[PDB]
């Protein structure tokens, strides 16, 4: 049947180039020879031995077999190598993890600076982007690394989510201690930055609104190579992590250790000022410092911004063309 | 989409173990010792109740897809336990498994490691995850004990005393095959249904509906009591047998 | 790690923005001459233009404006640079000795904000009190000019209006006035505001909002006189003050699209406009004075003046003298005559600068079997179309060969003593149903002429409506004769099929030496194209012969001849074909994992493949098996321009955002992932668009040549003319060369006080990262020109390794000796 994954052989895909480099295996493009159907198999090696499978494949196979969602990335099917005959102690052969194989990725869509985004792309780009968060949240799953290189992108203009690696169940009831600075640090969170081990689901949240800001100027908004100078930046535009906005800033680790050089002010609206007013209130709500303080995604899905957005009206962005190249 | 994890008791008559010549007392003592080990390993390693549930799980399915005989019950159980560590983010190194296992093994029961312990289990992980068909995501009567006993208002201490019950009686099944034949959510109703009868209270006055005879529907639609009271007599024969009896 | 060096061999030869005024001296007339990272001063006379003096900016020459405030005896010049470095500058001379000083100097970028799609605009105050800059959507950055903002700290005001098309400070206000075309749904706009530096906000401006022609291209400030500004469009050109409205609309400029503006007459009654058709117009304000006293505009009246190069920037200078700077070719001093000549022409030409213009390709021949080497570029466009023969002899001696039409891709062919050059002219829809070309060039006048028959398309049924007047491009292959350098013969290509990729070569079997092209068929319609061919011509008797064709069903962006195989890529497929004994060509295998194969380059059976976005690939050919398998490929993302092998590891990459870069093979075996890697070991802001690459040199080899340190040559071609070139060198002459460089850094003052670590930094709007890997020859052979004291003190300490000295120290005149070795390879 369908379900049974595992023992269908990778021999039913013909491999087409390597698309990307993994922190477990390196990515293939790659065409299955039954259907025509373009896909991405990820290779899973087991030969380390030394903790066996990789618990961050484990994350990606147990979360995304459980979210159904059209901004979320699919898994297919898991296929391996010709397993050696009746000789599963020798056998080191790897597992692969199909996906769906989406055309282009945000990270090189901007970078190469040929992507032009208008008002209404940033809509549906965002309006996909929070409705499969939103969809994660609500079932208490966090992505705990949202990148640019992490928003997958089809010409057709849809969005989803992919890199599920880093991700975890969220309990509001029990504050169990999590790893930690689990975001990149250009997209990493204030708290996170200041160490708190106990992190909601508005560390996602965070990551988004800069990804909002760096579509309007095309430019990441923050960034820094340290810590600190993450921190400093942020303070900037956002404000100097202070009692008055953030009450339990007091509590965090690293509070009095890390500080700006000055207790900046909020700055937000007016660096942003050429931000379309809907959208500025957005990004100012999603990157408040305080993560109690800190919308929801349910909360940016119901905005002047991003309520009235039709999903219907996909409308894609201005992607790359041969005048282009020009 | 998703496979298929129960079976019927008539069908437990052709496991690959039974087939091979192991008779049913043998096959369910075996599955005993491997889920207790499975059980008593992980508890020394402090581990939270659902790893060791989900290790069980991995367990019971394994061996209807393949032989006691020809594949060793206390490996196996140490394996599934690794990967279940993995799987419900209690992770544990294979090397502390082996120490355990062989602290609780005696010298003749660790022999199934063979030479090299940590070798035999973590090369059974491949077929572990291809055994289980990578379907890791495993839910337990746990969660809907106390899903459903939030639902219930009333004595604090005779809710209390209805839990813990219960709460055993689930530890218990898992040296058995209904993690084989029922759904989780059937499970929980099941032992709350048990504990229900040998503590002699009724139920259904501490839910909504004081009146709704049969409690276990608004919880469990479509549970006939005929599977409620195989289950309960499945459950209480273990402690028949053995020189335990019931908490009460 | 890898090691290689820059060197420019042409410097930039396109001028990107001329200015006059009294910057050398309050008494002297300059003109202010910009190429990309040079400044050219020159003083007017009554033959022509005296040089002064050249400086070289660590920077892209952005804005270049001339101010006078009040104090000063002279004009200060202001630049700008594209990565945002301000500065102010003046000019002093001590008898013989001429220095340039930085008065003031920042960096003006911000940290958060949208770069405008009109590009950075810089305008200056009439009365010297703010200097004005758009340098983001919604912004405007003001720099107040009081004598204490030695730094340049300025500061920004909202600016509601997020689309500005142009801007320009206004005469004749009672307050800094800025008067701006802006563009938003409802069309495009004029408006006004007032700026205030007490303030620091817009207040309302002097004259109301306007509707104005949707594409407004330009603002003429308008002087004292009349006052108000004058909007440029393509169609209509009108004039706004207040009450005041006119509008001209003559029908000759509809024809073609007016680029540049100057002032004429120091009170604003006479300016030139020039097209992109190369035409000069004169446009006259009419006067009329009232009984009251004051001045008005009458009227408006466009005349035309005669024929100059397109250009980028005009300049008039004195008497009849007008300077042509141009960007795509040769710039011009012209004079205007009163009396129009017997053509009816007013525009008679003085003196001609060589511009290399847009070197959209070239390549290396030995046309006279020198061992030298001569650079035949194709060069310009349009009507400035010409072909460069280049060589060395101390100068360069540079030949121009007119054609009028712009040249696309250029190859050698030996065997027939001539050169395939692809070309394409601009023809327009006319009363006819066909079209018709505004002037006759290099394929219409050809001995011999063919058009292509094939009927590959032909079956069509797919609708492509003409309107009159619409433009159309007509693709030609030019034999050309490697002696005259006369059109021998001309093909034309299908109706809207475009040649893409030209190859010399033989294949196969096949004795014979054939021109390969590879077209695709284009339609306004369509993203990207969905057919196109592959064409065996034969140039043989003064005839040309199509031999075969093979269709494809994509763009044959590149092409390249793989050891008696033709490489072709088609879009997102890097194909290799052969020849067969029936002179058709055959696929053998094919690569897809390919967004759009831009580039191609071989070395051996090494496949070097250039990606719009995904950067290179090193293909390998496997001919056991007769298919292509992925060695590695560069995942970092980056946007190319041309790409060239250096050797078996080596691969060069050029950024569309004047960057260079290389890339290796990680020569580490142990993971099958790190070999299937490049690692980008060397990064470069060349700070010019390259857009060929090519083996070879122009330095003449007698065998005699003390072999250098640098080995192997590759020269490179941009769009503003620079020719440039990459060399490797040892790990030991890297470091010492580098080591040198940061002494010279100290060392040596920098215009505007740039830092020249920060102007090589390779810089994309979203990654800066320091350079490695590269070291700029153009620094090293500075050092020759520094006077002794420096020479000297850059020397100080300074050891060398890796030899037969170990600890080796050097001395001023040792390293006047490796330098000048250096300047020997071009
Ligand atoms: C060293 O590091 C990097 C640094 C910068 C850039 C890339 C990497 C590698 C890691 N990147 C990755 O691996 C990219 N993830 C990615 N991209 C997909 N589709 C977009 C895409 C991305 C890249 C290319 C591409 C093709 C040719 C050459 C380069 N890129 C094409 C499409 C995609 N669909 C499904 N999945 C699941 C398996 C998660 C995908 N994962």
């Amino acid at each position: 049947t369908e379900s049974d994954w595992g023992k269908r052989c990778v021999d039913k895909f013909d491999i087409i180039g390597i698309i990307g480099e993994g922190t477990y295996g390196q990515v293939y493009k790659a065409k299955d020879k039954d259907t025509g159907e373009l896909v991405a198999l990820k290779k899973v090696r087991l030969d380390n031995e030394k903790e066996g499978f990789p618990i961050t494949a484990i994350r990606e196979i147990k979360i995304l077999r459980q979210l159904i969602h059209r901004s979320v990335v699919n898994m297919k099917e898991i296929v391996t190598d010709k397993q050696d005959a009746l000789d599963f102690k020798k056998d080191k052969g790897a597992f692969y993890l199909v996906f769906e194989y989406m055309d282009h990725d945000l990270m090189g869509l901007l970078e190469s600076g040929l992507v032009h985004f208008s008002e209404d792309h940033i809509k549906s780009f965002m309006k996909q982007l929070m409705e499969g968060l939103e969809y994660c949240h609500k079932k208490n799953f966090l992505h705990r690394d949202i990148k640019c290189s992490n928003i997958l992108l089809n010409n057709s203009g849809q969005i989803k989510l992919a890199d599920f690696g880093l991700a975890r169940l969220y309990n509001s009831e029990e504050s169990r201690p999590y790893t930690n600075k689990v975001i990149t640090l250009w997209y990493r969170p204030p708290e996170l930055l200041l160490g708190e081990e106990r992190y909601t689901p508005a560390i996602d949240v965070w990551s988004c609104g800069c990804i909002l800001g760096e579509l309007f100027t095309k430019k990441p908004i923050f960034q820094a190579n340290l810590e600190l100078a993450q921190l400093e930046l942020i303070s900037r535009l956002c404000g100097s992590p202070c009692p008055a906005v953030w009450p339990d800033v007091i509590r965090l680790p690293y509070f009095n250790t890390m500080k700006p050089k000055k207790q900046y002010r909020r700055r937000l609206r007016e660096e942003f000022s050429f931000i379309p007013s809907a959208a500025l209130d957005l990004l100012d709500h999603m990157l408040t410092l305080d993560p109690s303080k800190r919308c929801t995604a349910e909360q940016t899905l119901q905005s002047d911004f991003l309520k009235d957005v039709e999903l219907s009206k996909m409308a894609p962005p201005d992607l790359p063309h041969w005048q282009d190249c020009h | 989409t998703k496979p298929c994890w129960y079976w019927d008791k008539k069908d437990l008559a052709h496991t690959p173990s039974q087939l091979e010549g192991l008779d049913p007392a043998t096959e369910a003592r075996y599955r005993r010792e491997g889920a207790r080990f499975i059980f008593d390993v992980g508890t020394r390693l402090g581990l939270h109740y659902d790893t060791l549930a989900t290790g069980i799980i991995y367990f019971h399915r394994f061996y209807m897809f393949h032989s006691f005989k020809q594949f060793p019950r206390y490996v196996t159980g140490a394996c599934c336990l690794f990967l279940a560590g993995k799987v419900e983010e209690t992770p544990k190194k294979c090397k502390d498994i082996i120490k355990t296992a062989r602290s609780l093994l005696n010298d003749v029961q660790f022999g199934q490691f063979g030479d090299d312990p940590k070798e035999e289990v973590m090369v059974l992980e491949r077929i572990l995850l291809q055994t289980i068909k990578f379907d890791l995501q495993v839910e337990h009567p746990y969660q809907f004990l106390l899903k459903y006993a939030k639902q219930l208002k009333g004595d604090k201490n005779k809710i209390q005393k209805l839990v813990q019950m219960a709460w055993t009686f689930v530890n218990d099944s898992l040296c058995t095959t209904l993690s084989l034949q029922w759904e989780p959510e059937i499970i929980a109703v099941a032992v709350m249904y048990l504990a229900g009868r040998l503590c002699k209270f009724e139920i259904q006055e501490w839910t909504s509906k004081p009146m709704y005879r049969r409690w276990w529907e608004q919880f469990v639609q479509d549970v006939p009591v005929d599977v409620l009271e195989d289950i309960c007599h499945q459950i209480l024969d273990l402690y028949s047998q053995g020189k335990q009896q019931m908490p009460h | 790690m890898s090691y290689n060096y820059v060197v420019t061999a042409q410097k930039p030869t396109a001028v990107n923005g001329c200015v006059t005024g009294h910057f050398t001296s309050a008494e002297d007339l300059n003109l202010l001459i910009a190429k990309n990272t040079r400044l050219e001063i020159y003083v007017v006379t009554a033959e022509g233009l005296r040089p002064v003096k050249e400086v070289g900016m660590y920077g892209k020459i952005a804005v270049m404006e001339l101010f006078r405030p009040k104090g000063e005896s002279k004009d200060l010049l202001f630049i700008l640079t594209a990565k945002y470095n301000a500065c102010i500058l003046e000019y002093k001379q001590s008898g013989e000795s001429i220095d340039i000083i930085t008065r003031a100097h920042g960096n003006v970028q911000d940290r958060i904000g949208r770069p405008s799609e009109t590009g950075i605009i810089g305008i200056i105050d009439p009365e010297c009190r703010m200097i004005g800059l758009r340098l983001y959507d919604g912004l405007f950055k003001v720099i107040p000019l009081d004598r204490d903002n030695k730094e340049l700290k300025a500061f920004n005001i909202r600016l509601e209006e997020l689309h500005v098309i142009d801007v320009k400070f206004l005469y004749g206000c009672q307050a800094p006035t800025i008067c701006f075309v802006y563009q938003d749904p409802q069309g495009r706009h004029v408006k006004t505001y007032e700026v205030s530096l007490r303030e620091k906000e817009f207040n309302k401006g002097p004259w109301k909002q306007e509707n104005v022609e949707a594409e407004a291209s330009m603002v003429i400030a308008v002087p004292e006189p009349f006052g108000g500004a004058i909007i440029i469009g393509q169609e209509s050109i009108t004039y706004h003050n207040g009450d005041k409205y006119l509008a001209i609309a003559p029908p000759i400029i509809k024809q073609s699209t007016i680029v540049c503006h100057n002032r004429v007459d120091p009170n604003g009654s006479r300016y030139l406009l020039g097209d992109m058709e190369g035409r000069l117009f004169m446009l006259l304000l009419e006067k009329e004075e009232q009984m009251d006293g004051t001045v008005t505009l009458k009227d408006l009246r466009v005349e035309l003046l005669g024929e100059t190069s397109i250009a980028e920037c005009l300049t008039y200078l004195d008497n009849g003298v007008v300077f042509v700077g141009s960007r795509l070719g040769d710039s011009q001093l012209v004079k205007l005559n009163v009396d129009s000549n017997e053509q009816g022409s007013y525009v008679v030409a003085m003196e001609t600068f060589t511009n290399l213009g847009p070197i959209v390709d070239m390549c290396v021949v030995d046309l006279e079997r020198q061992g030298q080497g001569q650079l035949v570029t194709c060069s310009g466009a349009f009507k400035e179309g010409s072909l460069r023969i280049i060589r060395n002899g101390q100068k360069l001696h540079i030949r121009t060969v007119p054609l009028y039409e712009s040249p696309r891709k250029i190859c050698y062919q030996e065997v027939s003593q001539c050169f395939g050059v692809l070309s394409s002219r601009i023809e327009v829809q006319d009363t006819s149903g066909g079209t018709t070309a505004l002037r006759p060039s290099a394929s219409t006048q050809a001995l011999s002429s063919s058009v292509s028959s094939s009927k590959l398309f032909s079956s069509s049924t797919a609708p492509h409506e003409t309107s009159f007047g619409e433009e159309v491009e007509v693709h030609n292959l030019l034999i050309i004769d490697q002696h005259t350098f006369e059109v021998l013969h001309a093909h034309q290509f299908l109706q809207n099929e475009y040649a893409l990729s030209l190859v010399s070569c033989k294949l196969g079997k096949d004795p014979n030496t054939y021109f390969i092209v590879g077209t695709a068929m284009v339609y306004p319609e369509e993203a990207e194209p969905k057919q196109g061919r592959i064409v065996v011509f034969q140039y043989s008797d003064g005839k040309l012969q199509t031999v075969a064709e093979k269709e494809v069903k994509g763009a044959v962006y590149s092409m390249v001849e793989f050891n008696g195989k033709l490489l072709a890529s088609i879009n997102s497929t890097v194909r290799l074909y052969e020849w067969t004994t029936e002179k058709e060509l055959r696929t053998e295998c094919n690569h897809y994992n390919n967004i759009m194969a831009l580039y191609l380059k071989t070395k051996g059976d090494f496949i070097l493949v250039g990606d719009l976005m995904r950067s290179v690939l090193l293909l390998a050919y496997k001919p056991m098996e007769g298919n292509f398998e992925e060695i590695a490929r560069d995942f970092n993302p980056n946007w190319m321009s041309a790409v060239e092998i250096l050797d078996d590891d080596n691969f060069l990459g050029a950024e569309n955002a004047f960057n260079l870069f290389v890339c290796q093979k990680d020569s580490a075996a142990t993971t099958d992932e790190e070999r299937q890697h490049l690692q980008e070991v060397g990064l470069f802001h060349l700070g010019e668009f390259v857009n060929v690459f090519c083996h070879g040199s122009l330095v003449m080899q007698n065998l005699g040549e003390t072999s250098t340190p640098t080995q192997g040559s590759v020269l490179f071609g941009t769009v503003n003319g620079m020719i440039g070139l990459v060399t490797s060198l040892s790990e030991s002459w890297y470091n010492l060369l580098l080591d040198m460089q940061n002494r010279l850094n100290k060392v040596i003052k920098s215009v505007g006080k740039i830092e020249h670590s920060f102007w090589r930094s390779f810089h994309t709007e979203r990654k800066t990262e320091p350079a490695t890997g590269f070291i700029d020859g153009d620094l090293i052979e500075s050092f020759l020109d520094i006077s002794r004291p420096k020479m000297q003190e850059v020397v100080a300490n300074l050891q060398y390794d890796d030899g037969s000295g170990m600890k080796r120290e050097a001395t001023a005149d040792d390293l006047i000796k490796v330098v000048e070795e250096l300047t020997r390879i071009h």
